[PDB]
């Protein structure tokens, strides 16, 4: 064989899909989370600490929140007859929930 | 020494989980879920009890006023089916004292 | 005294839920001044049945995936996939629970994807 | 030397995350300024959160935050969370 | 003659509450729909309200169970009682 | 001759507005809005209050509850400058016993 073997694009990204929704191990890397977290933290009250578990809850928190919103932004971007989602979608969804900012 | 004492639910979840099927297993995670959903139900009840006890003066929280609560958190089918067991439940205790 | 031996609330009532931690909880807790004989029989045995409900989808979902033993994934496959429980815990995340397997039709590509010539 | 690792910050939360991310979702097609807004929302949600949780371990005089007081803060704004404890 | 009584809100009420809403054009399909919409939320309360009204062993509905449902629905309502 | 007996906010709310804007008045139904208003905040803070006392199991609602609840369910500088009132509210109550 000469040329490399290619997949079209669009694809590889369906075969995330099914991956990672056949799955559920946590998709972010602990440690930079928790340094997220830790300045926050310490930017509203100084030398805090952190247990595990509550890093663990955070992040699980979180990825569901964002699964749900790009689930909606999915759909807000499917109505405009497009298959990119852009960020007016994504601030269409949470004017839409009222969370507001 | 020293050693303090936790209750869950954990024990009768087993339980049930042996009647309806036996050969299966459960993790401690899951165990875990479930205790924490009993907890969440137990006080969504109690709370919208105590609210409706609350606005009609009365002192007493009564069989009634859970049955009440029950056809208002849940849907259809599923108020009716458990309502169905408790009253069945209600009719048994009251009987053989 | 006679001293009759004691059986268990939940013994007469036919449950496996308890019945006294419950009476206990709903003293402590604030939710009235009183309590009543009836009302915790009748909040375990809906706890028992909502219990059992959730169990038996969970082992149909367990025996669908030829695993014996229950594990979260399961429980939320079990709720997604009735509407009932769905719109009762609409508003809940089940840890390493994921999601469904649901792609939107439009964006998958065409069914046109063989001999074209 | 300038690292101060790509911001020392949310930037940590890298590209290919929120890839995989939007990918559980079952988005197909991302566009390029989605990233840093998604990171802005994420630091919002993120804020009141652990404002709350903070709070929590206030009330109790502790010095270590703990896992209650994130479900409970949690709660408060509708995103109840099973599996730690209440 | 009377027509299910739903088609008691009718077009121009439709296009007035749009009109509220900043809707400056409405395609013919809206209509039933919003029908549709507009029937499901009432059934929901309603039945929430009966059921307070059930628990008092009253016969007569009164705001304070309207409001009580509402607000149990996440649509707290003032201007009533309570 | 029965007659019966419903309190409401209603009297310290015109005292409030006249303190503010002494030539000016209110509508029934606003002051109706007002109560509204006054229950369901002090029914929010209220539960909220007994549901982090239970979090701790303490079984007394101080002041300290009161104001960490507000931290809570109000934003930024309303919150701050209400604290602030109520601070200065009990400095003065303890103090003139």
């Amino acid at each position: 064989v000469k040329k490399p073997h290619r997949y079209r694009p669009g694809t590889v990204a369906l075969r995330e899909i099914r991956r990672y929704q056949k799955s559920t191990e946590l998709l972010i890397r602990k440690l930079p989370f928790q340094r997220l977290v830790r300045e926050i933290a310490q930017d509203f009250k100084t030398d805090l600490r952190f247990q595990s578990s509550a890093v663990m809850a955070l992040q699980e928190a979180c990825e569901a929140y964002l699964v749900g919103l790009f689930e909606d932004t999915n759909l807000c971007a499917i109505h405009a007859k497009r298959v990119t989602i852009m960020p007016k979608d994504i601030q269409l969804a949470r004017r839409i929930r009222g969370e507001r900012a | 020494r020293k050693r303090s004492r936790k209750e869950s639910y954990s024990i009768y979840v087993y339980k049930v989980l042996k009647q309806v099927h036996p050969d299966t297993g459960i993790s401690s995670k899951a165990m875990g879920i479930m205790n924490s959903f009993v907890n969440d139900i137990f006080e969504r009840i109690a709370g919208e009890a105590s609210r409706l006890a609350h606005y009609n003066k009365r002192s007493t929280i009564t069989s009634r006023e859970i049955q009440t609560a029950v056809r208002l958190l849940l849907p259809g089918e599923l108020a009716k089916h458990a309502v169905s067991e408790g009253t069945k439940a209600v009719t048994k205790y009251t009987s053989a004292k | 005294k006679a001293r009759a031996k004691a059986k268990t609330r939940s013994s007469r009532a036919g449950l496996q839920f308890p019945v006294g931690r419950v009476h206990r909880l709903l003293r402590k807790g604030n939710y009235s001044e009183r309590v009543g004989a009836g009302a915790p029989v009748y909040l375990a045995a809906v706890l028992e049945y909502l219990t059992a409900e959730i169990l038996e989808l969970a082992g149909n979902a367990a025996r669908d995936n030829k695993k014996t033993r229950i594990i979260p994934r399961h429980l939320q496959l079990a709720i997604r996939n009735d509407e009932e429980l769905n719109k009762l815990l609409g508003r809940v995340t089940i840890a390493q629970g994921g999601v469904l397997p649901n792609i939107q039709a439009v964006l998958l590509p065409k069914k046109t994807e063989s001999h074209h010539k | 030397r300038h690292r101060k690792v790509l911001r020392d910050n949310i930037q940590g939360i890298t590209k290919p995350a929120i890839r995989r991310l939007a990918r559980r979702g079952g988005v197909k097609r991302i566009s390029g300024l989605i990233y840093e807004e998604t990171r802005g929302v994420l630091k919002v949600f993120l804020e009141n959160v652990i404002r709350d949780a903070v709070t929590y371990t206030e009330h109790a005089k502790r010095k270590t935050v703990t896992a209650m007081d994130v479900v409970y803060a949690l709660k408060r704004q509708g995103r109840t969370l099973y599996g730690f404890g209440g």
